[PDB]
DNA sequence: AACAGGATGTATATATGTGACACGTGCCTGGAGACTAGGGAGTAATCCCCTTGGCGGTTAAAACGCGGGGGACAGCGCGTAC
DNA sequence: TACGCGCTGTCCCCCGCGTTTTAACCGCCAAGGGGATTACTCCCTAGTCTCCAGGCACGTGTCACATATATACATCCTGTTC
């Protein structure tokens, strides 16, 4: 039921939506998130610069993986990634996902 | 067709059950190959038949030790770290809620008395 | 009951929902094809009393899909290495050797070898 | 209950249960902050999220499972970093 | 030239062979091994030491792969 | 006839001062003596699987010569890609 | 020389919903039929180039044991870090 | 808040490397042959437009279930101390 023009984004925005900075987030991963992973590998004991330099890690990974999907989702002129563009971009970087998609 | 494949489909004249056709689809669709023989589908098709059972077989005996029926993706992961062959085959993937298998080393696990070594005062 | 094949309608569905019983239609939804059911047939070969998960079957359903998709890619790449333009089963008979090692070629093999020539020696 | 054999006791039902070790949100809400400085506005669904959650925590746990290995080779047990810098350059990474 | 021959000959016989296949077949086969040796250095720096042992040179396949 | 010479293998042809060389090319100080028979298996392990899809490539094109472009695909394949020897 | 303590892992019967299947209708698209038709392959002669070895003539890379320096392995230990 | 465990300090003790024999092995020079890899010519059997037909198999309603996932009782094994 459209209602308005989006555009670039924030369709009826007025005072009815909300948004916020979103500085940094790579903080919400925690040491149990990184503990966790730990023990599915099989660590005793983690050291704490290992909890800054895991989520660097994750922030590198996650990095180099966007920009593989924001490419084919251009392409495809969607706003969106749905299930394909990560697959896509996943099977480039040798990180090929089963199952989600395909 | 009296006498023709009417009755007898592609898949079933070679004895699978696998689509086939479909593969063949698939070949012209993914531009492979200018020209298609018939052999070429059916014998993909054969190395997937082969495949999809033997993967089901091996994960299908894991359910039974996980003391499950349904096949969850925790058995398919076994299935595949077990067989060292069909890592070779994937492995360098990822699957959605596969699991790790249990690779504890030995490094941890301090058998000996945790005292210390000389006497028992640590 | 006479002929349809004559088609002014192609897309067809639902468009305004001038419907006279039952309702029932929506937009044509583009074809998803899934080894699902094939996957489960095999299943029940190996193992009657297992069933599945539909997690499963999306791990499964994409495993089928990109393993046809290097089959098929490497021997695309082989059918360029020499410059013939037929692909044939002796064009994958190569083909399963470089990616299926070990025993997986065996059985690849034997399994492919058996079904072509049992395609054909029939009728 | 010694901090050092209750890790061994995580990691037997960790490597065995299967779950999303990650918060969601919190992973949502960084992928969407990385998202905004390659493209503004660029939406993401929820399978997308969850795909790269669990790619993200695969490619982790083999991490972790490789500097695991390099602190033996040390002769040692727990991860410093320099066992991220080892394994990482190694594998074509890093450099 | 001998060594190439052979392992070739202990699964398929009756295969010849060129001088420029064979240098390819060098070369491969030799940088692979020297990216190895400074792959494993950083093995043995990071266990205090100069050495190459085959506990540096196993960790260092198996991180980067080709044993798995 | 089948009786002929196996008795351990060319793969001594790789000499001590070869695989000392081969180390001096990286960055090395000292190796340790089972290095020397650590390099023969690892080359083996290498050679076996590169090998094999050379010799798939020459059986599927029915010849017998191995070419310097049935080298190079069975590199590209997993890495290693030799530049040079093609076309 | 070996027992106490509190929680996690077991059986065993106990509830639920969502995942799954079965009807009953409905309609293209994917297979199937059956000849006419032009172009990639089976199959014959042609032709030079490729690999296998004679076949000698110096020379730079192995092959191996001894020597004296030094670096990896390993023992404890007080205080830092998880 | 506490001990498990980095790090320092130190030399067993077991070798990687330097220095000489040691001449046999890798290596290139001047030519032939038998076998094998591309041009050139003939003819041939699948898929491929004609040009139509009917069955599978995918959704939209309509009913009605079966195992996964955790709960109430009831009761043992494991891990880490004193």
């Amino acid at each position: 039921s459209g209602r308005g023009k989006g555009g670039k984004g924030l369709g009826k925005g007025g005072a009815k939506r909300h948004r916020k900075v979103l500085r940094d987030n790579i903080q919400g991963i925690t040491k149990p998130a990184i503990r966790r992973l730990a023990r599915r590998g099989g660590v005793k004991r983690i050291s704490g610069l290992i909890y800054e330099e895991t989520r660097g890690v994750l922030k590198v990974f996650l990095e180099n993986v966007i920009r593989d999907a924001v490419t084919y989702t251009e392409h495809a002129k969607r706003k969106t990634v749905t299930a394909m563009d990560v697959v896509y971009a996943l099977k480039r970087q040798g990180r090929t996902l089963y199952g989600f998609g395909g | 067709g009296k006498t023709r494949a009417k009755a007898k489909t592609r898949s079933s004249r070679a004895g699978l059950q696998f689509p086939v056709g479909r593969v063949h689809r698939l070949l012209r669709k993914g531009n492979y190959a200018e020209r298609v023989g018939a052999g070429a589908p059916v014998y993909l098709a054969a190395v997937l038949e082969y495949l999809t059972a033997e993967i089901l077989e091996l994960a299908g005996n894991a359910a039974r030790d996980n003391k499950k029926t349904r096949i969850i993706p925790r058995h398919l992961q076994l299935a595949v770290r077990n067989d060292e062959e069909l890592n070779k085959l994937l492995g360098r993937v990822t699957i959605a809620q596969g699991g790790v298998l249990p690779n504890i080393q030995s490094v941890l696990l301090p058998k000996k008395t945790e005292s210390s070594k000389s006497a028992k005062s640590k | 009951m006479a002929k349809s094949a004559p088609a002014p309608k192609k897309g067809s569905k639902k468009a305004v929902t001038k419907t006279q019983k039952k309702d029932g239609k929506k937009r044509r939804k583009s074809r998803k094809e899934s080894y699902a059911i094939y996957v489960y047939k095999v299943l029940k070969q190996v193992h009657p009393d297992t069933g599945i998960s539909s997690k499963a079957m999306s791990i499964m359903n994409s495993f089928v899909n990109d393993v046809f998709e290097r089959i098929a890619g490497e021997a695309s790449r082989l059918a360029h290495y020499n410059k013939r333009s037929t692909i044939t089963s002796r064009e994958i008979q190569t083909a399963v050797r470089l990616l299926l090692p070990g025993e997986l070629a065996k059985h690849a093999v034997s399994e492919g070898t058996k079904a072509v020539t049992k395609y054909t020696s029939a009728k | 209950y010694r901090p050092g054999t209750v890790a061994l006791r995580e990691i037997r039902r960790y490597q065995k249960s299967t779950e999303l070790l990650i918060r969601k949100l919190p992973f949502q809400r960084l992928v969407r902050e990385i998202a905004q400085d390659f493209k503004t506005d660029l939406r993401f669904q929820s399978s997308a999220v969850m795909a790269l959650q669990e790619a993200s925590e695969a490619y982790l746990v083999a991490l972790f499972e490789d500097t695991n290995l390099c602190a033996i080779h040390a002769k040692r047990v727990t991860i410093m970093p320099k066992d991220i810098q080892l394994a990482r350059r190694i594998r074509g990474e890093r450099a």
